[PDB]
């Protein structure tokens, strides 16, 4: 299965016969912000009163 | 419009390793030889570096040393090694391209 070449074309194509989602899509392209909020609150800006040994 | 202004943020995101989350793709010791080996250790080595010299600072090798799990299945753990299992979001090549491999093989 990672054989198949997945040109943009091949991808539009197989979007028009079934569509991705409303979960998967807003975080297709909402990715980049996604991505950054979550270095924000996970490992920039945090508390962390536990340290580890 | 909140954290694009946070300056050391900025600094500390296009830094840290996309292994932890982070920007960079560039280890130092990716300017002498390839990209063979441990992706982990490098990552954890190049934070430890960066901490030493005084640019990144030291709350973050605390904080992800203290990250909150993601989800992970055994299958993840299986498909992919050197994963930390962190909660992190998919690319959408991968994401895409693995869409479009189950449809078209429908």
């Amino acid at each position: 299965q990672g054989l198949v070449d997945t040109t943009n074309t091949v991808i539009k194509i197989a979007l028009s016969r079934k569509p991705l989602g409303i979960k998967r899509l807003a975080r297709i392209i909402n990715y980049s912000s996604m991505h950054a909020m979550l270095f924000r609150d996970d490992v920039f800006l945090s508390n962390r009163a536990n340290h580890p040994l | 419009q909140s954290w694009i202004n946070d300056i050391p943020f900025i600094h500390s995101y296009v830094l840290t390793p996309a292994q932890l989350g982070g920007l960079s793709n560039l280890q130092y010791s990716r300017l002498y030889t390839r990209n063979i080996g441990d992706p982990g250790t490098t990552a954890f080595a190049e934070v430890k570096r960066l901490e030493a010299v005084g640019l990144l600072g030291p709350n973050i090798m605390t904080n992800i040393l203290t990250r909150p799990p993601g989800n992970g299945d055994w299958a993840s753990l299986c498909n992919d090694p050197y994963s930390f299992n962190f909660e992190s979001v998919a690319s959408p090549s991968i994401v895409l391209k693995k869409h479009t491999q189950r449809v078209l093989f429908e």
